[PDB]
């Protein structure tokens, strides 16, 4: 996604640029620019402009790790605990 | 501007469109209508805040003012995307 | 070894303390050490009194950076998560 | 004497029985657990249920005595509010039989009962209160009543928007701080109001928010956990030594 959406972005940039050099028209027009600006809502340049969406970047991943962090603890305390038993059962009690 | 820099008070508006503080109700959200701009007006502090965005024609210093800002995007991703691909093609294989 | 910890033991953080205040650990009667407190503290010299503008020190935020660190750390985090997996 | 009435009503526990045939006692003794129980609070509907039982068993009989219970038993819907067998008495036949006077004014009584609204019950307790003397109880019956209508009040002026000034909001119930703000204090300790107050500027704020959802789920089930390793234990320690 970043391959192949940053480098027709590239290649349609160049091309653009190319627009005052030569071939134009294509003016285009208007369509270029106008969805460029709609890609505008957040550009994102510097810095990112995230005053408002810094909290809010952890805040989605808030829950995310919490439960990452929740299910591995009792995920273990299945695999853990449960190949601990039918371990040593078999080991111990064949010899 | 690149913004965001959203939110827009109003005696920045008072001074490029020069209209008083009473009126500035008015204006923006005359535009809302219009729809140049859907933006809510935060009326506590008086600043306009914007959303969206209307785009107009184009001009030399808008192409140059683009590869500026429009690339920068390209660039700084795809910088830290290769970061993505790097650490993270062991746990792929 | 003690002498140059009544400039940092003392503070940070108080408000403002007064001249003979400071004087009265320090002794003497006006010595020159205490002027070179003026000017290595700095701090502030307030007339008959000391002030620790401005403020307190410094104002902390701490700062809005460390959410950059936050995405950091789930990276490693999440790759904890691949390596079992 | 609420222990010295109910010996007088254990004694005619076994009296009613005794005889052959009450022939009015069981259910004269109804009308007396509608007293003494009512006296103990147990529930509103079953106390006046018992008034009903009676009223079923007051036909036939003098209608000076027949004429008084209805002031005990259409009073005590004015307790209630919420007896929801308002129709069922007063609209029946039996019910509308008496044509006296007395009970006319105690129609408009069980109608008062329907009423409520404050505007209204504070304009009738007066032209009332001569039924209200022969109330057996006057304080409890009017107390549980205008302690209930005090919030039922309240839950309109504090309904409409989220937050209000303590102080214009508790002047409708014409003071603030000695009993209202104490009891609506307890309406957050009660549950039937989440909110908090302000005392230094006055401003009441109401919030819903704090969930308890993920977290119970997940601690209270590790504590469970722990009884999956101790009750192991045994299983460890005995096949190793």
């Amino acid at each position: 996604h970043g391959l192949k959406g940053l480098n027709s972005k590239l290649l349609d940039i160049r091309s653009y640029l190319e627009k005052v050099a030569t071939g134009k028209l294509p003016i285009n027009h208007q369509i270029i620019y106008q969805l460029q600006d709609v890609f505008n809502l957040l550009p994102d340049v510097s810095l990112q402009e995230f005053v408002k969406a810094f909290y809010l970047k952890t805040n989605d991943q808030m829950v995310v790790v919490y439960l990452a962090s929740l299910i591995r603890s009792v995920v273990a305390l299945h695999n853990l605990i449960n190949n601990k038993i039918a371990n040593r059962d078999a080991e111990k009690k064949e010899g | 501007r690149p913004a965001n820099h959203r939110q827009l008070t109003f005696e920045e508006i008072a001074k490029s469109a020069k209209i008083t503080v009473n009126e500035v109700e008015l204006l923006v959200m005359k535009a809302l209508s219009v729809g140049l701009v859907k933006g809510s007006i935060d009326e506590v502090d008086k600043r306009v805040h914007m959303t969206w965005v209307q785009p107009r024609v184009l001009d030399l210093q808008q192409i140059k003012g683009m590869k500026d800002r429009l690339e920068f995007w390209c660039t700084d991703v795809k910088s830290m995307e290769m970061l993505v691909e790097h650490q993270a093609h062991d746990i792929l294989t | 070894t003690i002498r140059d910890e009544i400039a940092g033991c003392i503070e940070k953080a108080y408000e403002k303390i007064l001249f003979t205040e400071a004087t009265r650990i320090l002794f003497f009667n006006t010595p020159k050490k205490m002027t070179d407190y003026a000017k290595k503290r700095g701090w502030v010299l307030g007339p008959n009194n000391y002030y620790s503008f401005a403020s307190q020190q410094q104002k902390p935020e701490d700062t809005t950076i460390p959410s950059t660190e936050l995405a950091k750390q789930v990276i490693e985090y999440a790759r904890q998560l691949e390596m079992i997996v | 004497n609420l222990p010295k009435a109910r010996a007088a009503l254990t004694s005619a526990r076994t009296t009613a029985n005794a005889i052959y045939c009450p022939p009015k006692l069981q259910a004269t003794l109804d009308m007396q657990s509608g007293i003494i129980h009512a006296a103990e609070e147990k529930d509103w509907k079953t106390a006046y249920s018992y008034f009903y039982e009676a009223f079923e068993g007051y036909d036939s009989i003098d209608s000076p005595k027949a004429i008084t219970s209805l002031k005990y038993m259409l009073l005590c819907k004015i307790m209630l509010n919420t007896p929801e067998d308002v129709q069922a008495l007063v609209s029946g036949k039996l019910a509308l039989r008496y044509a006296g006077r007395q009970t006319e004014a105690l129609k408009c009584v069980a109608q008062a009962s329907k009423n409520r609204s404050l505007a209204d019950f504070e304009k009738a307790l007066t032209d009332y209160r001569a039924e209200l003397r022969d109330d057996p109880i006057i304080s409890t019956h009017l107390a549980k009543l205008y302690d209930n209508l005090l919030e039922q009040n309240l839950i309109r002026v504090i309904e409409p928007f989220s937050r209000v000034q303590i102080e214009h909001i508790s002047s409708l119930i014409k003071l603030s701080k000695a009993d209202v703000e104490r009891k609506l204090s307890q309406m957050i300790l009660d549950k039937k109001f989440h909110g908090i107050l302000d005392q230094g500027e006055g401003v009441l704020i109401i919030f819903d928010e704090p969930p308890v959802d993920k977290t119970y789920e997940a601690a209270l089930e590790t504590i469970q956990n722990m009884s999956k390793v101790v009750d192991s234990l045994y299983n460890k320690a005995k096949k190793l030594t």
